[PDB]
C-alpha cells in the first residue's frame, strides 16, 4: 500500500540549509507525480514544489531558486534541497504522491508532514 | 563507341554518380534532422518522450497532409526545375534560420507559464499534448524534420530519379543508392556524435546543445546546398530521356476513393496492410524506447551523441543487409523475406517490452553484464530499432518493389503512387493515435507497456497474415504468365 514518510526536518538558523527526505514505499517514484507542501499554523496548506515522472520540476513563486526537488530512484525517495532559509519558511511539509484528470483525483496519498522552524 | 569507365558507360556516370550522391547528402541531412528532431521535443524542460504520439497525429498529419495540397497546386504553376527550388530552399532556410536564430531566441517565444499552468489544471498525464504547445517551435522543426524524409527523400528526389534514369538504369543502381544511403548513416552518424560531444569550453549560461545545434544545422546548410548545387549539375550537363506528356494524364485518384481502390484490389490491399503495419508496430515499440532514453540521456548534448552512435550503427547494420539481402531473397523467397521484418519487429520488441515490463525477477544478467536496467533497456531497444530498420530497407522495401512486378502498369503505377503518400503517414499516424488513447486511459506510457505489446501481436499478426495472403497472389501473378 501506498506510504510516505517524511524525515529531515529540523530547526536552522535565517539563511540555512535543510534536505526533507521522503521515503516513499508501494509506488516506484519514477513513474509518479509527487509534490512537496508546506502548512504553518494560522494558514491554509500552501504547494511548495512539484516532480513529474518526466523529471519535470516546478516550484513556487516563494521558493523559486532556494527550494530545490529531486528522487533517487534507486532508493525510492524524493528530496527537497531547502536552501536560504527564511522564518517566513517555518512550517509542517508534507510529501504528497496524486494523479487527477482536470478534476477527478485519482488518488490522493499525503505523508504525516515533518516540521522545519527556521530560528532568527 | 561509347567510352567505359569501371565497366559502366561514361555517359551514364554522369547521371548515376551525382544522383547517388545528391541521394547521399540528402539522407546526410536526414540523418541530422531525424536524431535532433528527438533531442528538441524530448530532452526539452517541461516535455518528454510522450508528446511523440501527439506530434503524429495532430501536428506534422496534418501540416505533412497540408504540404501535400500545396506542393500538388505548386506543381501546376511551376516548372519542374522551379519545383525542386521552392521545396528544398524552405527548407535550408528555416535549418539554418533555426539552429542560428529560432534555437536560441526560444526561451523568449515558448510559453512555459501558460503550459504550466494548462499542466496543472489538466493533470500530470497532459504533459505529453500540453508541451506541444509548451515547445510548439521545437514541434515546428519536427514537423520540418519530419518532412524532409517525407518530401525530399521519398518525393523530390525520387520523383527527379525516376525521371532521369531509364528503366533498366533504375534497376541496377538503386540498389547502389540504398547501399551509399547508409553509408551517409554511418558518417552523418559520426558528424552527430563528434559535434554532440560537449566542449571542454564551459560557459557561465552557454547552452552546450545551442553551440552544438548550430554546428549541425550548418551542415544541414552546407549539404543542403550541395542537393540543391548537385541537382543543378544533373539539369545541365546531363541529356535527360525525352519522355512525352504521355503517362496517362497522371491523376493523383484523391484520397477517398484511393482507399476506395485500395479495398478494391485484394492485391494493394495487402501491401498497404504491410505498409502500415509497419509503421504502426515501431512506433509502438520506438516511442517507449525513447522515453528510456530520456530517462537515461538527460543531456540534450548526451542524448544526440546516443543518436550519433545509435545512427552510426544502424548504418552499418543496414548495409549488411542490403549486401545479404540477395543472398537471402535467392535462397528463400518473396515469401520468406517478407516475413522476417515482421518477425524480427515482433521478437525484438516482445523482448523490449519483457525487459521492461518483467525486468524485476529477472535482472542478474543486466547487473553482472556491467549495466543498469535502464541502460540495458536502452541497448535492448536500440538493438530492435537497428535491426527492425535495417530489415525494413533490405527486405521490406526490396519486397514492396518486388511485388509491384506482376501488376499491369495502370494498377501499378496508381497503386505505386497511392501507397506511399497515404499509407506511410497512414501507419506513422495511426501507431501513434493508439499510444494517444493509451497515455489518456492509462496515464503514462510505462503504465501502457502490458497492452503496447499486445497490440503488437495484433497489428504483427495481422501484418503476418496479410504477406501470406499476399505470397499466394505474387506467386499466383508471377507464374501464370511464365
Ligand atoms: N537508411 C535509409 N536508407 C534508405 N532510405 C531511408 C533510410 N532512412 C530513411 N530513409 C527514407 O526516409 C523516409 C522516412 O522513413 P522513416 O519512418 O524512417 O522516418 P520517420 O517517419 O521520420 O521516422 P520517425 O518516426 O522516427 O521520425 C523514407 O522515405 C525512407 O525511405
Amino acid at each position: 500500500e501506498v506510504q510516505l514518510v517524511e524525515s529531515g526536518g529540523g530547526l536552522v538558523q535565517a539563511g540555512g540549509s535543510l534536505r526533507l527526505s521522503c521515503a516513499a514505499s508501494g509506488f516506484p517514484v519514477d513513474e509518479a507525480y509527487m509534490t512537496w507542501y508546506r502548512q504553518a499554523p494560522g494558514k491554509e496548506r500552501e504547494w511548495v514544489a512539484a516532480i513529474y515522472s518526466s523529471g519535470y520540476t516546478r516550484y513556487a513563486d516563494s521558493v523559486k531558486g532556494r527550494f530545490t526537488i529531486s528522487r533517487d530512484n534507486s532508493k525510492n525517495t524524493v528530496y527537497l534541497q531547502m536552501n536560504s532559509l527564511k522564518p517566513e519558511d517555518t512550517a509542517v511539509y508534507y510529501c504528497n504522491v496524486k494523479d487527477y484528470v482536470y478534476n477527478t483525483y485519482l488518488y490522493d496519498y499525503w505523508g504525516q508532514g515533518t516540521q522545519v522552524t527556521v530560528s532568527s | 563507341a561509347s567510352p567505359k569507365i569501371f565497366g559502366v558507360e561514361v555517359a551514364t556516370l554522369k547521371k548515376i554518380i551525382p544522383l547517388g550522391l545528391m541521394f547521399f547528402c540528402i539522407l546526410f541531412n536526414y540523418t541530422i534532422l531525424r536524431d535532433t528532431k528527438d533531442v528538441l521535443v524530448v530532452t526539452a524542460k517541461g516535455s518528454s518522450a510522450e508528446i511523440i504520439p501527439f506530434l503524429k497525429t495532430w501536428v506534422n498529419l496534418p501540416m505533412a497532409i497540408g504540404f501535400m495540397l500545396l506542393y500538388t497546386k505548386l506543381s501546376n504553376v511551376l516548372s519542374k526545375k522551379a519545383l525542386f527550388y521552392t521545396v528544398i530552399v524552405p527548407f535550408i532556410i528555416y535549418f539554418g534560420a533555426f539552429g542560428f536564430v529560432m534555437y536560441p531566441l526560444s526561451n523568449y517565444i515558448h510559453p512555459e507559464a501558460l503550459a504550466d499552468k494548462l499542466l496543472t489544471t489538466l493533470g500530470p498525464r497532459f504533459m505529453g499534448p500540453i508541451a506541444i504547445l509548451r515547445i510548439w517551435s521545437f514541434c515546428l522543426f519536427y514537423v520540418m524534420a519530419e518532412l524532409w524524409g517525407s518530401v525530399v527523400v521519398s518525393v523530390l528526389f525520387w520523383g527527379f530519379a525516376n525521371q532521369i534514369t531509364t528503366v533498366d538504369e533504375a534497376k541496377k543502381f538503386y540498389p547502389l543508392f540504398g547501399l551509399g544511403a547508409n553509408v551517409a548513416l554511418i558518417f552523418s552518424g559520426r558528424t552527430v556524435k563528434y559535434f554532440s560531444n560537449l566542449r571542454k569550453n564551459l560557459g557561465p549560461g552557454v547552452d552546450g546543445w545551442a553551440v552544438s545545434l548550430k554546428a549541425m544545422m550548418s551542415i544541414v546548410v552546407g549539404m543542403g546546398l550541395a542537393i540543391c548545387l548537385l541537382y543543378w549539375w544533373v539539369n545541365r550537363y546531363v541529356p535527360l530521356p525525352t519522355r512525352s506528356k504521355n503517362k496517362k494524364e497522371k491523376p493523383k485518384m484523391g484520397t477517398m476513393e484511393s482507399l476506395k481502390f485500395l479495398v478494391s484490389s485484394p492485391y494493394i490491399r495487402d501491401l498497404a496492410t504491410l505498409v502500415v503495419a509497419y509503421g504502426i508496430s515501431i512506433n509502438l515499440v520506438e516511442v517507449t524506447w525513447k522515453s528510456k532514453l530520456k530517462a537515461q540521456f538527460p543531456s540534450p548534448n548526451e542524448y544526440s551523441a546516443f543518436m550519433g552512435d545509435f545512427s552510426t550503427c544502424t548504418g552499418v547494420a543496414t548495409f549488411t543487409m542490403m549486401l545479404l539481402s540477395q543472398y537471402v531473397f535467392n535462397k528463400y523467397g518473396w515469401g520468406v523475406a517478407a516475413k522476417i521484418t515482421p518477425t524480427v519487429l515482433l521478437l525484438t520488441g516482445v523482448a523490449f517490452f519483457s525487459l521492461i515490463l518483467f525486468g524485476g525477477p529477472f535482472a542478474p544478467l543486466v547487473a553482472k553484464l556491467g549495466m543498469t536496467p535502464l541502460l540495458a533497456a536502452v541497448y535492448v531497444g536500440a538493438l530492435q530499432n537497428i535491426f527492425s530498420k535495417s530489415a525494413k530497407y533490405s527486405l521490406f522495401d526490396p519486397c514492396k518493389e518486388m511485388a509491384y512486378i506482376p501488376l499491369d502498369e495502370d494498377t501499378k503505377v496508381k497503386g505505386k503512387a497511392a501507397i506511399d503518400v497515404v499509407c506511410n503517414p497512414l501507419g506513422k499516424s495511426g501507431g501513434a493515435l493508439i499510444q494517444q488513447f493509451m497515455i489518456l486511459s492509462f496515464g503514462s506510457l510505462a503504465n501502457s507497456t502490458p497492452y503496447l505489446g499486445m497490440i503488437l501481436l495484433v497489428i504483427v499478426t495481422a501484418w503476418l497474415a496479410a504477406a501470406k495472403s499476399l505470397e499466394g497472389q505474387f506467386n499466383s501473378l508471377r507464374s501464370e504468365e511464365e
